[PDB]
């Protein structure tokens, strides 16, 4: 169970940006699995961690898809990731043959061939090493200070992680509003004879609406029927004759 | 590729700003521009590599910017000790320095040089640059040779290094008559010139370059002068 | 400061106009009485 | 018409309940507006098609009433209006959504 | 040996219950009547795993390089130690294996052929391992490969897949797919549209006509001295720089601001051809930013030079035995230019 | 669609007139010309009939 309120009301994060899902409502909905990606980069380049952005980072280092559904967190760390003599343990790729596909990682360190003459795997003129150092220092400007970043990727199957909201008891043959792993709606909860397969979870209508639900706590198949509705008609003679009415 | 020092000479007063410039003959796709400051009677010092990133133990007054075919270095607040000369160096398909600008106001690794300072013309010149604090056969470093003459400025002569075997490069002017030999047994590398001419009189330095630090000349040597005369 | 050079009963009609830095010339020679 | 409700029309989802549950109102306004435009267009085109088909059906019904009146209630002299040949009489029969 | 995959290879695409409906979906499937590969256990090669294998036999290992560097996935109890994951769990035992977007799918069916069988997903694994080969670990079996085909599914009252349609096999299946039914009546039906594609590209231009007179400029008999250097206007002509470039008769060809070998495609307002003769050793002084007697009193290039410089030796035309005294150069002046 | 509906109405009228005045003599006044009708003859035409 994940409690995101402690993260959000921490005030120790410089940036907390959310795409597709808004904060202050994360702890309400349930979803399958998360993914926490972490790394440290320069302070200025933080704006490149977002969908549809281009540059050195978002091209050769770490690329986010255009259908991202998650949140980005970053906070300055100038007092942990810097050294007096200059920290050369943080690197970043500079040259690559072609851009990256989303969520694809490259780790090789072969010598780039920036010219016509093949390099044969030895560095020299027009044969550059493909990695470079940030060189963090305690006296650098705020635009050049180390920042830590953590990207959370949700995937909205039996969900396994979500907020701490408590569950209640179920009712039958009563028009109520329900909440099954974030699925909301209104209807009457009646027993169903549908033979769901053991891996079968939901049932869908032609108009893309849920028709049957499998309870998370106790495995049992319910039937959803929309509550009663319809139009009303008023039968009335001429007002010039009377004012009695009869509804239908 | 040719670097042109755009501003000629500037004189300022303590407190205010200073603006430099450097213009390239054509595009530098490697983007390895650097800036050095040299006080009289001393070896140059490194300030910026990659055109933006600060060096070791440098205040925040210094900031650089630029890309493509132009670059500039800016001093935020002058200090009456900053009377020096400022250069402009690149790397890529060729290694070339810049003219330099005169400006006047109104440590864990050391390299040691030794050798003769006077030579009979048409003879051999030999120098040696000892290393204390590192291994000459390091995987991620190279060792160069730089000499300076007022008529020609700062020029690159040659280098050697080692990845799996030993590799050498030399400048076009000096190809036919230059050779550099390392000595891992006593951890030194040396420079030899079989024949000498009067114009070679200059001051020579030995330097170290780290591949992951923007190919910038991090550590320099004491430097010595050689005079060709009767 | 020369900057360009080019070398090649009759009602001489001519239309001259200049747009987009190009000079356009039209003409016509017709026989009349 | 009922199947048209499952398309996104450009929104991140086709369920406004999910949109409301997951997004704040300032952002959800745009998605809701997109869905509203799409569904309104679908309803409008359905209504227009129904109108035209109703006009055609009314024309057919008027013809049927004329034929009933002129051939069940009497003997017609119009050639090939109530069958091939010299007409004698006719008999109606009911049917779902029509006559025979 | 080759055998035809008659009708098998269908599987449940989701965990959504649908009954007595006809559903059309697009995903990766084994196309109908596909040639399968036959192997026998009468005396385990390397088999590629490009997209997916319909392995039906009457352990396993899936590697990419298999050199104990990029360690593979092993199935016995499943242990994937690249460790990165672990898990513990007549007779036509058909299986389906595929990997898509970091998701590993395994399907199974055990029945004691031209028949219909649907497989449900078991032990699905969302890891994201790169796999390119297929080797079985231990009697005849068969191996096939699957393609991105659009299929029309049929669900009965119990929600069991009992029929399927390959919407790209033959026109009858295309008609069934476009009519959303397994039976059709007589008549002509529209199915799709065809479009003939372009074959090759064609680019044309008029003839070259007049050329710029580089020949008379470079090939003339007399050059003026440096201090009275000539100058020329050239315009309204097409100039071939490639011919002069690939002549190999030029000692020095340096370009500034504009890269050679691509001048052939850039249209310019004007050009200029300054010509003169100077001492051979001193040619290096003519550069945008140098200093010296010649560069300071006779010809100074601006800092924003945009062009190229050409020079070559001519010791055998401009030198006479008596000493040529028709070439002059300035040596004193009040101020630079 | 609307123009097709109008054309269908016209086609139905043409079929009725063909049946009632080419295949027989009509008693409906002013249905097949001004006066007492005798007969008629059809002729084809582009997108129509006369
Ligand atoms: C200048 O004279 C040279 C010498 O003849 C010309 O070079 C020849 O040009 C012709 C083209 O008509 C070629 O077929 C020959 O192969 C060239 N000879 C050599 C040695 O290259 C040149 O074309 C003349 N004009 C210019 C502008 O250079
Ligand atoms: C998987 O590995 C092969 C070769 O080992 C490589 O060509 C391919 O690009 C890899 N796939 C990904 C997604 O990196
Ligand atoms: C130039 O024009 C003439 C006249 O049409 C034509 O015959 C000739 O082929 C053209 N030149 C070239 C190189 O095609």
């Amino acid at each position: 169970v994940a409690d995101y309120s402690v993260l959000y009301n921490s005030a120790s994060f410089s940036t907390f940006k959310c795409y597709g899902v808004s904060p202050t409502k994360l702890n309400d909905l349930c979803f399958t699995n998360v993914y926490a990606d972490s790394f440290v980069i320069r302070g200025d380049e933080v704006r490149q961690i977002a969908p549809g952005q281009t540059g050195k980072i978002a091209d050769y280092n770490y690329k986010l898809p255009d259908d991202f559904t998650g949140c980005v967190i970053a906070w300055n760390s100038n007092n942990l990731d810097s050294k007096v003599g200059g920290n050369y343990n943080y690197l970043y790729r500079l040259f690559r043959k072609s851009n990256l596909k989303p969520f694809e990682r490259d780790i090789s360190t072969e010598i780039y061939q920036a010219g016509s003459t093949p390099c044969n795997g030895v560095e020299g003129f027009n044969c550059y090493f493909p990695l470079q150092s940030y060189g963090f220092q305690p006296t650098n400007g705020v635009g050049y200070q180390p920042y830590r970043v953590v990207v959370l990727s949700f995937e909205l199957a039996p969900a396994t992680v979500c907020g701490p909201k408590k569950s209640t008891n179920l009712v039958k043959n009563k028009c109520v509003n329900f909440n099954f792993n974030g699925l909301t709606g209104t209807g009457v909860l009646t027993e169903s004879n549908k033979k769901f397969l053991p891996f079968q979870q939901f049932g869908r209508d032609i108009a893309d609406t849920t028709d049957a639900v499998r309870d998370p706590q106790t495995l049992e198949i319910l039937d959803i029927t929309p509550c009663s509705f319809g139009g009303v008609s008023v039968i009335t003679p001429g007002t010039n004759t009377s004012n009695q009415v009869a509804v239908l | 590729i040719v670097l042109t020092q755009s501003p000629g000479t500037l004189s300022l007063s303590p407190g205010e700003r200073a603006t430099l410039s450097c213009r390239a003959s054509q595009s530098v796709s490697s983007t390895f521009l650097a800036w050095y400051q040299q006080k009289p009677g001393q070896a140059p010092r490194l300030l910026i590599y990659g055109a933006s990133y600060m060096a070791t133990g440098i205040p925040d007054r210094f900031s650089g910017s630029g890309s493509g075919t132009d670059f500039t270095l800016t001093i935020s607040r002058l200090e009456p000790e900053d009377f020096a000369v400022y250069y402009c160096q690149q790397y890529g398909s060729s290694l070339t320095f810049g003219g330099g600008t005169k400006l006047e106001i109104k440590s864990q690794v050391q390299l040691q040089q030794s050798g003769p300072g006077l030579v009979k013309p048409s003879q051999t010149l030999s120098l040696t640059c000892s290393i204390s604090g590192d291994s000459v056969s390091s995987n991620s470093a190279a060792w160069n040779w730089i000499r300076q003459s007022p008529s020609r400025g700062l020029e690159w002569l040659g280098r050697t290094y080692y990845r799996s075997k030993w590799y050498n490069d030399y400048a076009g002017t000096v190809k036919s008559r230059i050779a550099i030999n390392p000595d891992t047994s006593k951890n030194q590398f040396s420079l030899h010139l079989n024949s000498v001419t009067p114009e070679d009189t200059a001051v020579y330095f030995c330097a170290r370059v780290i591949s992951v630090a923007g190919y910038a000349f991090d550590i320099w040597g004491q430097g010595t002068m050689v005079t060709v005369s009767s | 400061n020369c900057t360009f050079e080019y070398v090649s009963k009759n009602l001489r009609e001519f239309v001259f106009k200049n747009i987009d830095g190009y000079f356009k010339i039209y003409s016509k020679h017709t026989p009349i009485n | 018409l009922v199947k048209q409700l499952s398309s996104n029309f450009g929104a991140i989802s086709s369920v406004l309940n999910d949109i409301l549950s997951r997004l704040d109102p300032p952002e959800a306004e745009v998605q809701i507006d997109r869905l509203i435009t799409g569904r309104l267009q679908s309803l409008q085109t359905y209504v227009t098609q129904q109108l035209i088909r109703a006009a055609e059906i009314r024309a057919s019904a008027n013809l049927a009433a004329t034929k009933m009146s002129e051939c069940v209630l009497g003997q017609s002299k119009r050639v090939d209006f109530c069958g091939k040949g010299y007409h004698l009489m006719s008999f109606p029969q009911s049917a779902p959504h029509g006559v025979v | 040996a080759y055998t035809n995959s008659f009708t098998r290879g269908v599987y449940y695409p989701d965990k959504v219950f649908r009954s007595s409906v006809l559903h059309s979906t697009q995903d990766l499937f084994l196309p109908f009547f596909s040639n399968v590969t036959w192997f026998h256990a009468i005396h385990n090669p390397v088999l590629p795993f490009n997209d997916g294998v319909y392995f039906a036999s009457t352990g396993w290992i899936f590697g990419t390089t298999l050199d104990s560097k990029t360690q593979s996935l092993l199935i016995v109890v499943i242990k994937v130690c690249e460790c990165t994951f672990e898990y513990v769990s007549k007779n036509l035992r058909e299986f389906v294996f595929k990997n898509i977007d970091g998701y590993f799918k395994i399907y199974s069916k055990h029945t004691p052929p031209q028949g219909f069988s649907a497989l449900e997903p078991l032990v699905d694994l969302p890891i994201g391992i790169n796999i390119t080969r297929f080797q079985t670990l231990l009697a005849a079996y068969y191996v096939g490969y699957l393609q991105p085909r659009t299929f029309l599914l049929k669900y009965n009252e119990n929600g069991t897949i009992t029929d399927a349609v390959d919407c790209a096999l033959d026109p009858l299946s295309e008609t069934k797919c476009t009519l959303k039914s397994f039976t059709v009546e007589k008549g002509i039906y529209q199915t799709s549209n065809f479009r003939v594609q372009p074959t090759e590209s064609i680019v044309r231009f008029p003839n070259i006509t007049n050329l710029c007179p580089f020949g008379e400029v470079f090939n003339a008999t007399r050059f003026a001295s440096v201090y009275a250097w000539n100058r020329k206007r050239i315009s309204n002509c097409v100039a071939d720089y490639s011919v002069l470039y690939n002549s190999a008769s030029f000692s020095t060809f340096k370009c500034y601001g504009v890269s050679p070998t691509k001048l052939n495609d850039l249209c310019f307002t004007n050009v200029y051809a300054d010509s003169f003769v100077i001492r051979g050793d001193e040619v290096r002084q003519i550069a945008p930013g140098q200093t010296g007697k010649i560069a300071d009193y006779n010809y100074k290039l601006p800092d924003d030079f945009t062009g190229c410089v050409i020079a070559w030796n001519s010791n055998n035309l401009d030198s006479k035995v008596g000493g040529n005294y028709n070439y002059l150069y300035r040596l004193f002046r009040k101020s630079n230019l």
